[PDB]
Formats: structure tokens, sequence, C-alpha cells
């Protein structure tokens, strides 16, 4: 469960709106915003003294997010397991 | 801020049920990572961890009293409940609650950040 | 590591035909929108031609619209340009490119290939 | 179709100058605007898109701005390295176009 | 309940450090936390995750966990730090404490 968002947009800075798709222990956060993404953005995890469990450390994909149009937030979305998404606009 | 505090009986005879309430602050039950625990601690002893419960209704107790423990709570007005069964005289304790921190990835209790400030409770004929 | 080679330049007369092509490799060209640019020595760059990824819609200049076709095979890599009705003034170097564009091409790269020279006499 | 036009055709300077570039459009363009760098013999290299979104690996010393129609394109501090022709061209709307190009000399 | 173990009390002098221990079985394989306590008073957590300070908890606090031994430190201990400090660790999601350790100052 290393794979956690993704981020859709155009110019993708702080200049148009831009959609956020994350989803954190407990639920998925969905927002639209003038988002100033970080170089290169992503979650902060940290791990127990056993390598099975994890928590919640800190959040890391923007700078800001100013300006927001949309927010929704529910459940989360997320042998091997293989998961199929399909996103269409 | 977070906060949490005790209240309910502070007497009652052997071989009676208590209920002990825990309100809080600051945060909501329903919240995702959040938890509550009940520890109690006799007259000149150490602590004794009882039972905790979990925003996801998953809950653990204490082997050497699990027998007599229940802890339930209220998603509306924001606590937590505690009740112990079938009281002797040895129970006699300070009882608290507090805040528990957790891990995510595989259920697991780390530390109590948030206490309360603990009701005394007797337990006398 | 990312390739664009424009071949197939020559010297033909007014009136003739012909086709360049760009081969691609090193990148995944089939997820990628194509522009031809053309460049005359001495002159500026000039939008010839584009292409989507599917090798679905096709834009042209007004230069070039009516007598250039522009098209691609994304099971070779190769993008083409069928030039018929050719004039003096298409003397030019032709580029096959990959042109950053938030708005149409969704690139978030900006590659150029080496570029062939056309000319016509 | 929408015209580009650039300010000067052609300038000189010295290193360790500071050296600008006008680019204005006949339409809005929004900040939809490229600035490439040209040498004789080479294709263009994109130095900045969306009008002043720098691309990575280009030095500190060049940067650009401007909006809607007028767009300006500056390198703060000349090296024997930056003598080239800039190009602008807009990307709202196809089909697309560069304007005539400004040249940086050597003084 | 998980076990730890704890002297009954440590003594020093203000102005100097004071060390509390604790010994168990699966230290070295578990996360430790200490807290404080005075009469009368509910606990407070002080350190948490071996050798993490909560917010609000003086930099003098610090800790380890080494060898099956947690350890709690208070660099410079000032008078208002005497006060008795517990341990705790967690086996298989069930609690311990220990006895807790008294520190005269
Ligand atoms: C955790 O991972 C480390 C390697 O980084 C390994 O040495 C250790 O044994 C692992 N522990 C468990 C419980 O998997
Ligand atoms: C965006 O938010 C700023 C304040 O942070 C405000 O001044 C500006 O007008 C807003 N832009 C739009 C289009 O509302
Ligand atoms: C996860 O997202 C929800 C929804 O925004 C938020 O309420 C919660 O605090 C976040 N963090 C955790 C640990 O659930």
């Amino acid at each position: 469960n290393i794979i956690r968002g993704w981020i859709f947009g155009t110019t993708l800075d702080s200049k148009t709106q831009s959609l956020l798709i994350v989803n954190n222990a407990t639920n998925v956060v969905i927002k639209v915003c003038e988002f100033q993404f970080c170089n290169d953005p992503f979650l902060g995890v940290y791990y127990h003294k056993n390598n099975k469990s994890w928590m919640e450390s800190e959040f890391r994909v923007y700078s800001s997010a100013n300006n927001c149009t949309f927010e929704y937030v529910s459940q989360p979305f997320l042998f091997k397991n293989l998961r199929e998404f399909v996103f269409k606009n | 801020q977070i906060t949490l505090k005790e209240s309910g009986p502070t007497l009652v005879k052997p071989t009676q049920t208590l209920t002990l309430t825990c309100k809080l602050s600051g945060f909501s039950v329903n919240t995702g990572g959040v938890g509550v625990g009940w520890i109690r601690q006799p007259p000149g002893k150490a602590l004794e961890w009882l039972a905790l419960i979990y925003w996801n209704d998953d809950k653990l107790y204490s082997p050497s009293l699990k027998s007599r423990l229940t802890v339930t709570k209220d998603t509306s007005k924001n606590q937590v409940v505690l009740t112990m069964t079938n009281m002797d005289p040895v129970d006699t304790a300070t009882y608290y609650c507090a805040h528990v921190l957790v891990w995510f990835g595989e259920v697991l209790p780390d530390a109590f950040d948030v206490w309360g400030q603990g009701t005394m409770v007797t337990v006398s004929s | 590591e990312v390739q664009l080679v424009e071949s197939g330049g020559g010297v033909v007369q007014p009136g003739g035909s012909l086709r360049l092509s760009c081969a691609a490799s090193g990148f995944t060209f089939n997820s990628y929108g194509m522009h031809w640019v053309r460049q005359a020595p001495g002159k500026g760059l000039e939008w010839v031609a584009f292409i989507r990824y599917d090798g679905g819609n096709k834009y042209y200049a007004d230069s070039v619209k009516g007598r250039f076709t522009i098209s691609r095979d994304n099971s070779k890599n190769t993008l083409y340009l069928q030039m018929k009705s050719l004039r003096a003034e298409d003397t030019a170097v032709y580029y096959c490119a990959n042109l950053k564009d938030s708005r149409y091409s969704g690139s978030y790269y900006d590659y150029w290939g080496q570029g062939t020279l056309v000319t016509v006499s | 179709v929408i015209w580009m036009t650039q300010s000067p055709s052609s300038l000189s300077a010295s290193v360790g100058d500071r050296v600008t570039i006008t680019c204005q459009a006949s339409q809005d363009i929004r900040f939809y605007l490229n600035w490439y760098q040209q040498k004789p013999g080479k294709a263009p290299k994109l130095l900045i898109s969306d009008a002043s979104n720098m691309e990575t690996g280009v030095p500190s010393r060049f940067s650009g701005s401007g909006s809607g129609t007028d767009f300006t394109f500056t390198i703060s501090s000349l090296q024997p390295e930056d003598i080239a022709t800039y190009y602008c061209q807009q990307y709202d709307n196809l089909p697309f176009t560069f304007g005539p190009g400004t040249k940086v000399d050597f003084k | 309940s998980y076990e730890l173990t704890q002297p009954p009390s440590v003594s020093v002098s203000p102005g100097q450090t004071a060390s509390i221990t604790c010994s168990g079985d699966k230290l070295g394989e578990t996360y430790a936390s200490w807290y404080q306590q005075k009469p009368g008073q509910s606990p407070i957590l002080v350190i948490y995750q071996d050798n993490k300070r909560p917010s609000g908890i003086p930099e003098r606090f610090s800790g380890s966990n080494s060898e099956n031994t947690a350890t709690l430190t208070i660099s410079g201990t000032q008078t208002m730090d005497e006060a008795d400090y517990y341990c705790q660790a967690w086996d298989k999601t069930i609690a311990g404490f220990g006895g807790g350790t008294k520190l005269t100052v």
C-alpha cells in the first residue's frame, strides 16, 4: 500500500485549479485548489519497532493550497493484490 | 487543546457494578486515529491497565481483569464509558481515563499522550 | 537517451512530392502527440502540423494546409509527413518534435530531432 | 491565427550585463508562451514554459515574466555562452505560432 | 500484564543529572514510554517511543532503549522534577507498567 493518490491538472502550479486525490489512514480526500506543489510531492510515514506496522508522520505534497473550489471526503479507495482504476473526464 | 475528564460514583459496596464516564473535548470521538483507555491506581501502588476502545470499535482488555470489564462509547455526546462488575474491597483505587496513541498499519497500542484528572473510588460495605 | 531522427530529405522539383519520416526511441512514443516544425536558412521557426497520440486528429498551418498531410505509426514509433504539390518556398530544414504544452500535447518535456533538409528547385 | 512579435530584433551586450527581450501577442494567450533558445546548426531548446516556468537544468541567471499579451525574458548576468537567438511560441490555440526571434550578440 | 522492573528511588542534588532505568524481558523488542506523577495527581507522558518528548515537556528529558533496558534521564535536574517516574511497555498489545521510581532532588 505504497501508492496513495494522484495529481491531475494542466500547469500543476498556483496559476490554475488542479485536482488532488489522496488516501490517508482512515479516509479518502479529494480537493481542487490552486495548489503550489512540491518539487517532488509525497507522504511521510514512519515504522514501528516491527516493520509490519506504520503511522502518519507529515504531509508533503504541496507548500500551499489557496483558492479552493471543491472538497469531498469518504472512506479509502484502496498471492498479491491487484487494483485497477479508470479515470475519465 | 485535547482534554479528558472522569466522573462517576466514589463509593460502592462489595458485589456491585460501577460505571465511570469519560468526557472528552478538543477532538471528536468519531475521528480516525482516536482511542481512549482506562487505568486504575490503588493507594500507594503502581498503575494497572484495564481496557481501551478505538475509533473503529476495536477493543483491548487486560487479561487479569477482562472478565469483569466492559468499555463502550457514545458517538453523539463524545463520551467513553467504563464498567467494572462485581467489585471487591481490593478494587479501591483512583480511576483514570486517557487518550490512546495507536499504530495504523497493524493494530498496536503505543502511549497515552493525554490524561484526565482521575476519580477516587472506594469499595466498602 | 531520448532520440528523434528525421530522414527522407532530398532535392525535388516544383509540383512534385516528398515524404518525410521521423524515428522515435527511448520513450513511450505512442503516449505523446507530435509536431512538425520547419526552418529555412537564416529564418525563424515555422510551425507546420500537429497530430494526436492516437493518430486521430490532424492540424495544419495555412501555409501548408491542403498540400501536406501528417500521419504516424505507433507500432514502428515513426512520425510521417507527406508533402504534395511542392513549391520553392518549401525549402527548409524539417524537424520533428515533442513540444511541451500544458493545453494540447500534454507533454511535460520538450524534445527536438536533428532536422532534415528539403530543397525544391 | 495568433501573431507574435518581438523587440528588439537584436541587441549586443558584455559579460555581466543584464539583457532583456520583449514579446507581444496579437491575442490574449494568458501565460501560454514558451521561450526557446537557438544557436546556428542546432535545434531550439526550451528554457521557459507557461510564461514564467523555468525548465529543470536552466541556470538561475535566466528568468521570465508577463501575462496576457505582454511577455518578457531576462538574463541577470550575461555569460559568453549566452550569445544566441531567442524565440517566443504561443500555444493557446491551434495552429501554433512562433515569433520572429531576438538575437543577442557579443559586445 | 507485561513485566517491568524499576528501582524504588533515585537521589541527586539540584543541578545534577538524574537517571532512572527499567529492565524487562522484551524491552529490546518493543517501544517504551515514561510518565511523571506526583501524589493525588494523574501521570503525565514525558517520553514516548523510547527517546521522544511530547510537546510542552522540558528539554531536560531524554531517554533510550538498549540491552532490554529502558532509560529516562533528566539533564540539570531541578527541584521541580522531584517526582515518581513510571515505565510502560506493550507486549502483544497487552500493557505493562513498572513499580515507579521516586526521584529525590
Ligand atoms: C525489519 O527489517 C530489518 C531490515 O531493515 C530486519 O533486519 C528485521 O529483522 C525486520 N524485522 C521484522 C520483524 O521483520
Ligand atoms: C485567490 O485568493 C486570494 C487571497 O488569498 C484573492 O486575493 C484572489 O482574488 C483569489 N482569486 C480568485 C480568482 O478568487
Ligand atoms: C484523514 O483524513 C480525514 C478527512 O479529512 C481527517 O478527518 C483525518 O484527521 C485524517 N487523518 C487521519 C489519521 O485520519
